[PDB]
């Protein structure tokens, strides 16, 4: 279907962060995400989704 | 550098990867503290 | 995994002779002094000349839908639970439902597994989920051990 | 773990072919009525039909498809 | 997979197999028999894609064939020996216990 | 490896029209105050209905 309530599990892909082992304390961890359909979705013919 | 290619009738891009070393050292002196030293050579930041 | 089939180009069947049915024509030749004058030609040519006007006689078929429908029936539909089956109209069947004869004669409605079931989705059929899929004829290993024995 | 609701819109199509009357010829129209020009304005309704069902009779009450003992039973027009 | 709604979908009618006629007059009626009927429009199923796409709910499941479900009796649930760390502890090995 | 043909359901090919050889039928209307009275109609309808 066109209409989809979803749940997805996203990994941190950045090399320095991901192989790190983190010791005691508290930390700020903040990220940014894109909402533009032509980047987050992908279409077969490569049509402008907006 | 001089690269020779086929005539393409619609704009294209030459994608060049310069292979360098890109290392990071990570230091945690006290509880909740993190310091980092970055080095990338060739091409220093 | 219902992803549909190629159906872009129509497929056609034609007579053995290509052409199909034809009608009988006499030749004619023009009168040269007129703009529109004609005269029968029965010189060295036959009076019973075969002509088909139009394109050749045909029937049209979609191949891949026929194949798909047969696949869906062969590999899933016939293997649906017996509460979903029925017994043949005006024919005998076994008393014992544990027999090959009862399993060969119970009638399943083809409309239960038609070409558009779960179209665009990856999903096993809920009535076949309770059913042992190793009890099926596309078991290559059991088929191989039977053919080690013979025909 | 990222959750949300998506709409992939009306341009999406995850299958090749049609779902609907798949075994029908691509040229064949549905059985139909049309006004065609005669003039002998005076345009005449032409039908292209097909009647596959054999019933028992045809009265003004429709085609008879059965009996309710003594009384004859006729086709419900809503779907039959 | 996605299936049609009946909670916020207002137009809904449940049409049975007995009167479904997608592909009418190209195939036998609810038997593997020869062609029956005439050509006509198709009534089933509703479109789950396209401009007129009906409201839909989501059904999720999985299969996992040819396997056993596994609950190893161990502190951290790793393979650190064929003799289990929890099978060795003073609470569970040197006392007796009933299980429910 | 002859495991025989998968051919349970019959497959068919049909004419371009989906119909084929037809005959011409004349529309008729009922006479409503009679049980089984009927009258020929060639007015707004074509007299040769396929």
């Amino acid at each position: 279907g066109r209409y989809v309530p979803f749940h997805i599990q996203v990994p941190q892909k950045f090399f320095a962060i991901k192989n790190l082992l983190l010791l005691p304390g508290s930390y700020t961890y903040e990220w940014n995400f894109r909402k533009d359909v032509n980047m987050v979705l992908q279409s077969s013919l490569g049509n402008d989704l907006r | 550098m001089t690269f020779e290619v086929d005539p393409m009738d619609e704009p294209t891009l030459l994608y060049v990867l310069f292979e360098v070393f890109d290392v990071v050292r990570v230091h945690r002196p006290h509880r909740g503290v993190i310091e980092t030293v970055y080095l990338r050579t060739p091409f220093s930041a | 995994e219902n992803h549909g089939t190629e159906d872009e180009l129509p497929n056609y069947c034609f007579p053995l002779g290509g052409v199909g049915n034809n009608s009988t024509y006499t030749k004619v030749k023009p009168k040269t002094g007129q703009e529109n004058g004609w005269e029968k030609d029965a010189t060295e040519f036959s009076d019973k000349n075969e002509i088909r006007v139009g394109n050749n006689f045909a029937m049209e078929i979609n191949l891949n839908a026929n194949l798909w429908r047969n696949f869906l029936y062969s590999n899933i539909a016939l293997y649906l639970p017996d509460k979903l089956k029925y017994s043949p109209s005006n024919v005998k069947i076994s008393d014992n439902p544990n027999t090959y004869d009862y399993m060969n004669k119970r009638v399943v409605a083809p409309g239960l597994v038609d070409c558009y079931i779960n179209l665009g989705a990856r999903w096993s059929l809920d009535y076949m989920d309770n059913v042992n899929p190793f009890n099926h004829h596309r078991n290559a290993g059991l088929r191989y051990r039977s053919m080690l024995l013979g025909n | 773990d990222i959750r949300g609701v998506l709409d992939r819109g009306p341009t999406f199509k995850p299958y090749s072919g049609t779902a609907y009357n798949a075994l029908a010829p691509k040229g064949a129209p549905n059985p139909c009525e049309w006004d065609e020009a005669a003039t002998a304005e005076q345009q005449k309704t032409h039908v292209f039909g097909q009647a596959p069902y054999s019933g028992i009779n045809i009265t003004k009450e429709g085609i008879q498809i059965g009996v309710e003992g003594q009384t004859p039973k006729y086709a419900d027009k809503t779907f039959q | 997979r996605q299936v049609v709604d009946d909670t916020k979908y207002k137009d809904y009618q449940q049409v049975g197999i007995l009167h479904q006629h997608n592909n009418s007059g190209f195939v036998g009626y609810l038997a593997p028999t020869m062609r029956e009927g005439q050509a006509y429009p198709a009534n089933f199923p509703y479109p789950l894609i396209g401009k007129t796409a009906v409201d839909s709910i989501t059904q999720k499941k999985f299969l996992c064939d040819r396997t056993l479900w596994r609950i190893p009796f161990s502190s951290n649930f790793m393979s650190m020996g064929a003799l289990t760390d929890l099978g060795q502890n003073l609470l569970y090995a040197n006392s007796a216990h009933a299980l429910d």
